[PDB]
Order: structure tokens, then sequence, then C-alpha cells
């Protein structure tokens, strides 16, 4: 599969 | 060139996502906002009056809060809105806004590529990973027997020669994957396989 990256969010 | 909405609809629909799937769309596409459920979408990084450019899947996990991002190249957010105009914040807000009690969520995306810079399988790498998210939302990107079947690369790699051995081998391990699950792709397998082609870009 793919390598991923992992970003918080916040609104 | 390429795959079309009724085409990625009735795939998706063939791997077994059609209860958490949300439907195909242009960049448009409003964001998880109905309810707090396991769901998905493919969504364009083009407006539909342009005709369609670039396939994405989007995927809502809500055990975790966490919203995937798959661009079969891994391009990050940055290259996306270079190369295809395409943004999707205001989409994460609307999200975050209806469906997290924090207002947070994680995005997670792709840097790695699956998929040969000339073909026109996006669409359908997109089918591939909605059906790795909706047997294994909780770690679709790698490590579940549909995404094991594929080699991701360093995106920065895409344009390289060391890299289309195994950019082709996905793109045929995608077809393999799609034709043993999906009736709808072994009906129409000569007019997707040639539409959709590694070297289509080329052979325009
Ligand atoms: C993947 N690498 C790749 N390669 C070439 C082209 C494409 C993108 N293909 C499309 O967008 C299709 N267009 C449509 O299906 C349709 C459409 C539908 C929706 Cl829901 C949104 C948009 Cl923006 C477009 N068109 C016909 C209005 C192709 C069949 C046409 C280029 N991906």
């Amino acid at each position: 599969g793919v390598k991923s990256l992992k970003r918080r969010r916040c609104y | 060139s390429g795959s079309s909405e009724q085409e990625l609809a009735a795939i998706v629909r063939d791997l077994g996502c059609g209860p958490y799937f949300l439907g195909t769309h242009d960049k448009r596409f409003p964001g998880f906002l109905a309810g707090n459920k396991l769901a998905c979408a493919i969504v364009n990084t083009a407006g539909r009056e342009t005709g369609g450019v670039h396939w994405l899947a989007f995927g809502w996990n809500p055990r975790s809060r966490t919203c995937y991002m798959f661009d079969p190249f891994g391009f990050s957010d940055r290259r996306l809105k270079q190369i295809y105009s395409f943004e999707y914040e205001a989409m994460l807000r609307r999200s975050a806004l209806a469906l997290s009690p924090d207002r947070c969520l994680s995005l997670e995306q792709s840097t790695q590529t699956v998929q040969g810079p000339d073909s026109a399988a996006c669409g359908l790498f997109c089918c591939m990973f909605l059906h790795a998210f909706v047997h294994w939302p909780d770690r679709p990107m790698d490590g579940n027997p549909t995404m094991n079947l594929l080699t991701g690369v360093p995106n920065g790699m895409l344009q390289s020669p060391q890299v289309l051995p195994t950019l082709r081998r996905n793109q045929e391990k995608l077809y393999r994957f799609l034709a043993h699950h999906s009736p709808y792709f072994r009906s129409h397998r000569a007019a997707i396989e040639h539409a959709t082609a590694f070297d289509k870009m080329k052979q325009l």
C-alpha cells in the first residue's frame, strides 16, 4: 500500500 | 479519457461500498454532513462544467474522527491546488463542524503514487481504495488485504524511470482485483482497460 501523513485540523 | 461517474458508481457498488457510499461528485462535494456513520465518496478535482480532470476518494471514519483523502498520485494539498486548482479546506471545515463535538478531525492522506504519470486509471484506483476503506476503515491506506496488493512509491519519484515497472504492475494488479470483484468491470473490461490505459495521456 501507500505511506500516509496524519494531520489534526481544528475549526 | 478515464472513468465516467456511472462506471465508478457501478464498480463501487460491486465492491460492497453502496451502503456507505455518498456518490460521485465534482470539486463542490460538500462533505460528510448527514450523520456520524462510515461514509465515503469519489470527488473530481474539477467542476462538472469543465468536463472532469482527475479522480479522488474521500472517506470518513466516525470512530477515530478521521477524514481519509486518497489521491492515487499521493500529491500534497499544495500540489493538488497548483496542478488541479483543487482545494478541500471548506469541505473539511463543514464536515468537522457537522460531525465533531470538539470541532476537530484528523486528515489522513497518501505521500506515495500507485499510478504511472500517463495513466488514466485514477477513478479505478479510487474504487480499490474505497474497497479497502469500507472493509478496514481504521487503516485503509496500507496493511490491509486490498492495499497490500499495491506498492506505493514516494510521490517525488512519479516522473522517474526506476518506478515505471512498479507503477505498471500496480495497474495490472488493479485490473485483476477489479475483474475478481466487479461484474460491471468484467462486462466492460475492454473499454475500461483501454480508456484508463497506463499510457493513455500520451495516446490522446
Ligand atoms: C485519471 N488519471 C483520469 N484521467 C483522465 C481523466 C480523468 C477524469 N475523468 C472524468 O472526470 C470523466 N468525467 C465524467 O465522468 C463527468 C463528470 C462527472 C462528475 Cl460526477 C464530475 C465531473 Cl468534474 C465530471 N463528465 C462527463 C461531466 C471523463 C469520462 C471525461 C474527462 N481522470
